[PDB]
Order: structure tokens, then sequence, then C-alpha cells
């Protein structure tokens, strides 16, 4: 302790990173908002992303089931990651206009 | 009996199915889904495929 | 504008399409538990040499 | 075959002028205002 | 502008990196000429400049 | 050695999407429809088989002699490995490069000297009425990096001597290890035993998925003619 600046011990350490040729698995924290129900907005739901409205839905999952597509291989259906709850994705209102 | 009709509305279906077919099939490129696309690769070559 | 003139005539013309724009952005992925063993490398009891 | 906001729908039947969809039709009829029927 | 080597391949239109996207970002749509050519000669010192 | 015949069997969920009463054609490593699968009564039996773009594994015991699944292309004393072991707590899956030996068998005898290891995913869960014996398919494969393991546990009653039985069942997905390992050879170990491996090559599949998002039958493409034209 008698010893000042540059005398004193530092404990060092190094987070060496490799990003090496194989399947990533040290990733970084990612942010979580909350979930609206009635009204068309943008999901990101574990990299589905897409527009469209999140309400409920009674289609029974499976509990390796994550995602859900149409007869036209068409989103209609998600499972949120934090609560197991199956939504149902529905498309913003849309439509044509004729004068 | 009634051949004649559900022709025409088999023969609208059928062309009904294939445009929602052929939105998934890759014209040459790296996948179908264009939100795909535009999240591996470089603007200047993303407007290429 | 959709049918270039200064006099239309009389009938019903599809103009363009409507379709409600989002509001809000939603950005959920799994809950944090599986955290790196951090604390053993920075609170750790012996260091090295 | 939608929301035809602009008209008014009168019980009354005439030939059709404008087809608008589902045996719905429009015309420019007497105060001079677009009607349905 | 004066960079480093590793760095000139950024100078194209559309590029991800350093200097591409925090220091000079040209558009996609970019019509010209990007001119570059190694200059340690003068732009360099002992123990850096 | 033998051989049997996989009537419909050896066939699960490629991709995890919910589909309800629709037919979906996918092309992916599954296994042929009435093809000709490696049969070996452990009742000893334990050779080295070669893993070969996907195995199809298929336990039909009584009793838990069968447990342990060995991977790894030269697994002696230079690459790693993939021990996917289970005795009466957990699953003791740990990608490691270690000394082998020549006959595996169940302590924990396989390992003969462990060293510098890369990857273990120990978990609680494991993946294990009467005379009614056990079927246990497996299905392994290793498309990019991550090393699928599907399965499905049912009940059978041993009518005809040790034969695999006829019906559909679809398998589930459990784990999705993501490992790196050149996976190129495989090796069984144990502790009415019935060694089923069946190999799996490309082939397209017709899936008829339930209204409660479930695979009823399939159609082997491959098969015969009626396959082609359904």
């Amino acid at each position: 302790p008698t010893y000042g600046v540059g005398h004193q011990p530092y404990r060092v350490v190094v987070l060496s990173f490799e990003l090496l040729h194989a399947p990533a698995t040290v990733c970084g924290p990612k942010k979580s908002t909350n979930l609206v129900k009635n009204k068309c907005v943008n999901f990101n739901f574990n990299g589905l992303k897409g527009t469209g409205v999140l309400t409920e839905s009674n289609k029974k999952f499976l509990p390796f089931q994550q995602f859900g597509r149409d007869i036209a291989d068409t989103t209609d259906a998600v499972r949120d990651p934090q609560t197991l709850e199956i939504l149902d994705i529905t498309p913003c209102s849309f439509g044509g206009v004729s004068v | 009996a009634l051949g004649k009709l559900q022709d025409v509305v088999n023969h609208n279906a059928q062309a009904l199915n294939t445009l929602v077919k052929q939105l998934s099939s890759k014209f040459g490129a790296i996948s179908s889904v264009l939100n795909d696309i535009f999240s591996r690769l470089d603007p200047p070559e993303a407007e290429v495929q | 504008c959709t049918l270039k003139s200064f006099t239309v005539e009389k009938g019903i013309y599809q103009t363009s399409n409507f379709r409600v724009q989002p509001t809000e952005s939603i950005v959920r992925f799994p809950n944090i538990t599986n955290l790196c063993p951090f604390d053993e490398v920075f609170n750790a009891t012996r260091f090295a040499s | 075959a939608g929301c035809l906001i602009g008209a008014e729908y009168v019980n009354n039947s005439y030939e059709c002028d404008i087809p608008i969809g589902a045996g719905i039709c429009a015309s420019y009829q007497t105060s001079q205002s677009i009607i349905a029927y | 502008f004066v960079i480093r080597g590793d760095e000139v391949r950024q100078i194209a239109p559309g590029q991800t990196g350093n200097i591409a996207d925090y220091n000079y970002k040209l558009p996609d749509d970019f019509t010209g000429c990007v001119i570059a050519w190694n200059s340690n000669k003068l732009d360099s010192k002992v123990s850096g400049n | 050695p033998a051989y049997t015949n996989s009537f419909t069997r050896g066939v699960y969920y490629p991709d995890k999407v919910f589909r309800s009463s629709v037919l979906h054609s996918t092309q992916d490593l599954f296994l042929p429809f009435f093809s000709n699968v490696t049969w070996f009564h452990v009742i000893f039996d334990n050779p080295v088989l070669p893993f070969n773009d996907g195995v199809y594994f298929a336990s039909i015991e009584k009793s838990n002699i069968i447990r342990g699944w060995i991977f790894g292309t030269t697994l002696d004393s230079k690459t790693q490995s993939l021990l996917i072991v289970n005795n009466a707590t957990n699953v003791v899956i740990k990608v490691c490069e270690f000394q082998f030996c020549n006959d595996p068998f169940l302590e924990f005898r396989v390992y003969s000297s462990a060293n510098n290891c890369t990857f273990e995913y120990v978990s609680q869960p494991f993946l294990m009425q009467g005379n009614f014996k056990n079927l246990r398919e497996f299905v392994f494969k290793n498309i990019d990096g991550y090393f699928k393991i599907y399965s499905k546990h049912t009940p059978i009653i041993v009518r005809e001597p040790e034969d695999l039985p006829q019906g559909f069942s679809a398998l589930e997905p459990l784990v999705d290890l993501p490992i790196g390992i050149n996976i190129t050879r495989f090796q069984t170990l144990l502790a009415a035993a019935a060694y089923y491996v069946g190999y799996l090559q490309p082939r397209t599949f017709l899936l008829k998925y339930n209204e409660n998002g479930t695979i009823t039958d399939a159609v082997d493409c491959a098969l015969d003619p009626l396959s082609e034209t359904k």
C-alpha cells in the first residue's frame, strides 16, 4: 500500500472474441416490448417480421409448434415467445376504392 | 351431370391456386421472402435479387 | 389522375387501394434466462498470476 | 359489395345507369344528388 | 478525404463498416468515380500521425 | 445381421409450422417406404455402422438395456464425438474430445480419458402395463450444423416375432443441439433387445396434416406409379 499509482495491482481481463465457422451460440440480450391485442401494428416474433393485427385464436398448437401458415402459405398464427399464448395474425384492414 | 359448370369453376380456382403458389417460388434468388433479402445482403446486391 | 384527362365520363372507376398503416411496433424475443457466467471472472475469490 | 359513402338509398326502383354491384345501381337524379337504388 | 487501406472498399455505393455509415456515405445511385492512391510517403510520420 | 421391412415408419416433421387439414409436399431426408433396414439382435450385436446422411434408430425392448448413441467420424483419439447417454437420472449429452474404447458398454465405462470439451446439454427431462413392450423410434440428422433428434414412444404388443409394426407414427423434434462435429459414423451401446437401423436419403413426401395439426399418413412418391399419380 505504500506504493503509489502505477505500482498498485490492476486486475486485467480480456473478452477475446473468436467468430469461428460454427453455429453462433453467444449473442447479446434482445429487448422485449409489450403486446397490443386489437391494433394493427408491426410484429417481430422471433424473426417473423410482418404487419397485421394480433388477436387471440382457438387453434390448438402442439408444444414444438411455433409458427403457423395458411392454405396459401401465409402466416396466420404465431406463438408468443415469453408467454405460451397462441395468437392469430390477421392482415391490416385493406381493400379497393372505386369512385 | 353439371360437369360443364364445374369446369369453369375449377379452372378459375386452379388459376388462383397457381398465383398464390408462384409467390413462394424462388425465381433465381436467395429466398422468396422479401424481408429476408433485405436482411442478409448489401443494398447494391439487394436490388439484384 | 388515374385516367389522364380533365373531363371524366359517367361510370365507376377503380382509382387506387385503401390500406391502413400500422401505428406502433412490437419486438418480442424469448425470456433471457441462461446468462453467461461473467460473475465468476469479475467477482472471483482468487485471481491468477 | 362494399360501403358506399356518398349516396343515399332510395326505395324507388329505376333503370340501371351506373352498375355498382349485387343488384345496386346509381344515378344522378333530382336538389341534385347521387342516389342509390 | 484520407482513410486507411482496408477501408477504401467502403467508398463504393452501398457498403457496411465504420466510415461508410458514420463518416462518409455515398448514395446507391452515385453516378461518379472514386479515385484513391497510397499516400504513405507524406501523410505518415514517426510514432504515427 | 438381418433384414426386415420398414412399411410406413420413419416420417418426421420437417419444419415447426402448424398446418390444418392441408397437404404440403416437402423435399427432405426421409426414410423410403418399404425399404430393407438392418436388424441386429443384441439379446451381442454392437457394430460400428456408418452414419451416411441421417439414420433411423428403433429399439423394441421391455427394459432399459438399449440406452446410448455414440457419434463421430474418427472416434478414437482425434476428432470430437457425441454421447447421448441416459442412466436413470437425466440426459448426459456432452460433445467432447476424449479417448474411446474398443467395446463400449455401461458405471460410465465408455470413456477412457476425457479432454477439453466444447459443449454439454445435460437436461433433466430424459428421452425415455405388463407384457406390452415399448417401441422407441429415433431419427438423427445434421444438415448445416444443428444435430436434430426426433423421437416417439408408443406401446406395442408382440404378435409376430420381433418385427416392426405397421402404422404411421409422427416423430416430434426433441432437441436442436448446436454442435460442430463432422459426424460420419455411428456406434450404439447397451447396459430381448432390438437394434434397428435405417439410412435416410433425399425423398419427396406428401404429408397430410389433421385438424389438430398432426401428420396422419404420407406418400413416398417413388415407391409405385400410384404414388407419383397422387
